[PDB]
């Protein structure tokens, strides 16, 4: 019957963004997380609060590898969250009240080829 | 609304402006992830269009 | 030069407080699995890991007036749902700054202990908490 | 909202204490604000060259 | 900014007195559920709520001239049948009044136990109850 | 205050400060007059407004 | 709002006692009759009710002294003659009245197995008898 | 991202409660047909569906003062007549609302089970009834 075939973006050539599964999956990541950062925005910019937050996005990245959604044999290869005074902020950054969280993740992109090749079997 | 036909030959014609007006008014909301127009195609000219999708392109950069 | 001592920590469960008396639990573990083929020189067995498993968590606190969140907590469990929440454990230095953390993964409470009451207790009432989880992480850096 | 928020600065004073901010506050007894506030609307609310700052009531999706 | 203490309350169990010496077994408990697939990449199970249970609680007070009421209250027992009370349970503030109250559904005494009798046994006379019930709720307001 | 978590600072001596005295906050004419004149200073904790998350795509 | 227990009840078979240890058998049981064309659309049997049946009863007692009535009834057999009796069993409250009946007709004993004798057997001589009937109501009103 | 338990369901039956302590025999089967013929390559048999089967169906429930269902439903049988019943079986969500359905067509009763009696039979007594019926099926939407 009538098939869907092919699922590219506009930016069929971007090596990051073609696929629109890629796309979708960041969008996806990103809107459940700032949702819940939102409990933490009036509270103390401080080690204690880098902590929380760190953890916070790390056990939801951890439910997404366990799901296959992520690359990686462990965690450890699947993504990695940073934060803190010295790596991601610097002292301008704690007087006027911002906070800088950095995250990276291991996506896995779709085969579109496949190659058959026939002969005749001899010894 | 729907709006009257003038004869047999002669049917209702889409406004632009009115499709940008509701566009406007969803760049409000938080919900939405997907933005369709099931009367786009239906618009007088070619260039209104490709108006309506450039910037309905430019909200989501913006969002 | 020195080693850490073990009173000055804090817990980070979604309550109100973050003081507690006492906490305990924090252990990881992993099945052995054996073998041994008949014609091996050597009489005994060569071992490899297997499944792994968590301990629960137990927390406790002192009775204050007007907080209820123990039970408010217990009460959220509706045949199979409950509100699952990021526990975060941290032992502080002297400027109240994590030291050494243990991050803990989708807690929920298996069950809220009472006092008991006495006619010459003379001693503060003591409520406690048991939690199950998925998983732990260790950070000390 | 002003009733509202006498009422919501005293819970905040009794479960966190005088000196936290009294924001990220859910409201009893209300439906929804009259008027949608987005994310851009806001910046003149906070910052302004007067310094005559408005706080503003906005609507959260699941909270 | 202080906890409460543990001496001070009161027990309502239809009788006609509400002292007690000692009070106990005011818990609550739920089983856990474990269930792991085969292609998971995790080696540990997760984990959910399953049934509930309640504890038995222990009533002890000192015996009295012309007080029969533990045993005449098990005495109710006919076959299946037998009084049923609301229980409940206070912890009580300067004014007497409650500060913390457990209120229990349908309870009954599974049973009685008397005093022993000792030649030097310079002691009161000690006799306690144990009761069966169907539900515990926790009030701190 | 300080205990409770009100005050900034490791110990109250980073928290807050209280002088009273001839020659510090007092005058001869400041006796003279009846008055009486205390200084105090606290350490307040402030909060903050802004959370900026950054997205990358892992490499070695 | 609670269900019947099962150990307090009667049996009364024409004997001098109505105690009993043991109670067993009181089944009822229908044969079913299949059927299929070969034009039907479906591919299994319609069913219908056959012929009925019913199990033999089992009870058990304690022995006595000088109470020799399981003998004494199995004894009337001669030939195909026999002293068939009305069986009435009975489930009771707490005044000791029937809740439960189970009425049985036309019983006669199939047979009677004696008790084995043991050298450190430290425990009671029961015998027990097997009944044939024909037929079985059940009464709860 | 969770199963579902097995301890919160309801029977509807045509009697007067849905209440029950066990349901069992929820099962479908299709018998084999298998061919060879001689010159084949392969020393094994062509499998194909053949008639299809049903399980019956046991339910298990107490026994309570004035409820005579199981034996006023089995007592319809006259010669080859019974009243068949639409028999509904349904898994519960926290709601109270079906999730999985079990559908039942022409449903009657073969045989009806009664308690045994003992005297130290400290217990509830259980009664039964096993069902034929001519049809299942499985929904879960």
């Amino acid at each position: 019957g009538t098939l869907v075939w092919g699922a590219r973006t506009l930016a069929g050539n971007d090596n990051e963004w073609r696929y629109i599964s890629v796309r979708r999956f960041f969008n996806m990541a990103e809107e459940s997380i700032k949702k819940a950062t939102e409990q933490f925005v009036f509270e103390p910019n401080d080690g204690n609060t880098w902590v929380r937050v760190r953890a916070m996005i790390e056990n939801f990245l951890i439910l997404q590898w366990r799901a296959g959604a992520l690359a990686g044999a462990k965690p450890e290869h699947a993504f990695y969250v940073k934060v803190g005074l010295g790596q991601t902020m610097t002292a301008q950054d704690i007087l006027e009240g911002n906070m800088n969280v950095e995250i990276g993740l291991a996506v896995v992109r779709p085969a579109e080829f496949i190659i058959l090749k026939f002969s005749h079997k001899m010894q | 609304v729907y709006d009257d036909w003038s004869d047999s030959e002669t049917p209702p014609t889409i406004n632009f402006s009115d499709l940008e007006s509701g566009l406007a008014v969803i760049r409000k909301e938080d919900e939405p992830t997907l933005l369709l127009f099931p009367d786009a195609t239906n618009l007088p000219t070619d260039d209104e269009f490709y108006s309506l999708y450039n910037s309905a392109l430019m909200q989501c950069n913006d969002l | 030069s020195y080693p850490l001592s073990k009173f000055h920590f804090s817990v980070e469960w979604g309550g109100t407080k973050i003081g507690f008396t006492e906490v305990s639990g924090l252990d990881l573990e992993t099945e052995i699995i054996e073998y041994r083929h008949g014609a091996s020189p050597e009489y005994s067995k060569i071992k490899m890991p297997g499944m792994q498993k968590f301990s629960n968590i137990t927390l406790k606190r002192g009775t204050f007036k007007s907080d209820n969140e123990y039970f408010q907590w217990y009460n959220t469990i509706n045949l199979n749902k409950v509100e699952r929440r990021d526990l975060t454990i941290s032992l502080l230095n002297e400027e109240h700054e994590p030291v050494v953390t243990w991050k803990v993964k989708n807690a929920w409470p298996l069950k809220v202990q009472s006092t008991d009451l006495k006619g010459d207790g003379n001693e503060v009432a003591i409520e406690s908490m048991e939690l199950a989880h998925e998983g732990l992480v260790i950070q000390n850096e | 909202p002003s009733s509202s928020m006498a009422g919501a600065y005293a819970r905040v004073d009794n479960d966190r204490g005088v000196w936290k901010s009294p924001a990220n506050i859910g409201l009893n007894y209300v439906s929804k604000p009259s008027v949608t506030v987005s994310h851009e609307e806001q910046e003149s609310m906070n910052v302004h060259g007067t310094g005559k700052s408005v706080n503003a009531i906005r609507s959260f999706v699941g909270k």
